[PDB]
């Protein structure tokens, strides 16, 4: 199937010179595989699953150097920034990154991204095209012409069409050691007098896309249905549950249904006492 | 391998 | 500025009394990253409370799973209770073993 690489990046700065803390963070296929923390005793680029502890000294050497860097570009950006806004020293400031690549199942390049966040909101993003500009507010513009006369896309463009997509390449060749389904099940709970709630669990499952539905007649309930925000597990799953009021007796009448990419076909059940 | 960014913001 | 945390709290498998568990608590969708959590058995503070490594969406919130050992009764309490520059003041959302 597709693949992906992430470089999820971030600097805050606190009141009280000290300089600001700067993270860094790699996903392959959206799971954590490197971290820089500049907080750290001594800080370098980390393994962070397993199947990194491949590569030598010499990367890790290479990466922490490059991530010193990155820290440096963080702290000067985020006093342009102050600049830009008109905001004066005493306050709390975020600075956020995302880089990275999207392949396609025959591993070509199908999308490179370049995002920029100030105060967690939009700040400037490389288009699609990776040529342009998207650049929301008032002061993002002085970057966006800045950026322009000084040929920024072409940098950028040149490193997810060449390295990102060829380190993922090397990535996904060192690391060979999947979707879990799920496992549905209905439980059952009184309600007020009359009605009860039957409340549908999916458990198990990997990725964290899924869909739950209640039909009766059938004819998806959407409107009164109750849901929760689908939560990790903790042990790499995740869960879900769906929940519906039903007239007590008549719960054969209900059906759920569980959608997940993992599953050969979505997944019909009800209650069974 | 992440990006080297080139000019600040 | 500011996006207010969204909590939940749960267990890792389908919860026993008296059987040894792992108690979730899981805060997204916030700004600024900085954050208090400490999760509670009947009011105190459970001490030895494992906290995940601070992580942001690509909706640019950021997020945490603050997680512990616990062993479930029928009448002990448990709770996440939350402090973000977002809220006035700190928030407590009980654990509820049917949700």
């Amino acid at each position: 199937g597709p693949h992906s690489m992430r470089y999820f990046e971030t600097a805050v700065s606190r009141p009280g010179l000290e300089e600001p803390r700067y993270i860094s963070v790699g996903y392959v296929d959206n799971k954590e595989f490197v971290r820089f923390d500049s907080d750290a005793e001594n800080p370098r680029y980390e393994p962070r699953a397993p199947w990194m502890e491949q590569e030598g000294p010499e990367y890790w050497e290479r990466e922490t150097q490059k991530a010193k860097g990155q820290e440096q570009w963080f702290r000067v950006s985020l006093r342009n920034l102050l600049g830009y806004y008109n905001q004066s020293a005493g306050g709390s400031h975020t600075l956020q990154q995302m880089s990275g690549c999207d392949l396609g199942s025959d591993w070509r390049l199908l999308r490179g991204y370049l995002q920029f966040a100030y105060e967690g909101r939009d700040y400037i993003a490389l288009n699609e095209d990776l040529k342009t500009w998207t650049a929301a507010d008032m002061a993002a513009q002085i970057t966006r012409r800045k950026w322009e006369q000084s040929g920024a896309a072409e940098h950028y463009k040149a490193y997810l069409e060449g390295e990102c997509v060829e380190w993922l390449h090397r990535y996904l060749k060192n690391g060979n050691a999947r979707t879990d389904s799920p496992k549905a099940h209905v439980t059952h709970h009184p309600r007020s007098k009359g009605e009860v709630t039957l409340r549908c669990w999916a458990l198990g499952f990997y990725p964290a896309d899924i869909t739950l539905t209640w039909q009766l007649n059938g004819e998806e309930l959407t409107q009164d249905m109750e849901l929760v925000e689908t939560r990790p597990a903790g042990d790499g799953t995740f869960q879900k549950w769906a929940s519906v009021v039903v007239p007590l007796g008549k719960e054969q009448n209900y059906t759920c249904r569980v959608y997940h990419e993992g599953l050969p076909e979505p997944l019909t059940l009800r209650w069974e006492p | 391998e992440g990006p080297r960014n080139q000019d600040w913001l | 500025i500011q996006k207010t945390p969204q909590i939940q709290v749960y267990s890792r498998h389908p919860p026993e009394n008296g059987k040894p568990n792992i108690l979730n608590c899981y805060v997204t969708q916030f700004h600024p990253p900085h954050i208090e959590i400490q999760m509670l058995k009947n009011g105190k503070k459970i001490p030895k409370v494992e906290m995940s490594d601070m992580s942001f969406s690509k909706d640019w919130s950021f997020y945490i799973l603050a997680h512990t050992e616990f062993t479930p009764t029928e009448t002990d309490t448990y709770a996440c209770r939350v402090k973000h520059d977002s809220m006035a003041e700190p928030k407590t959302v009980y654990w509820d073993r049917d949700m």
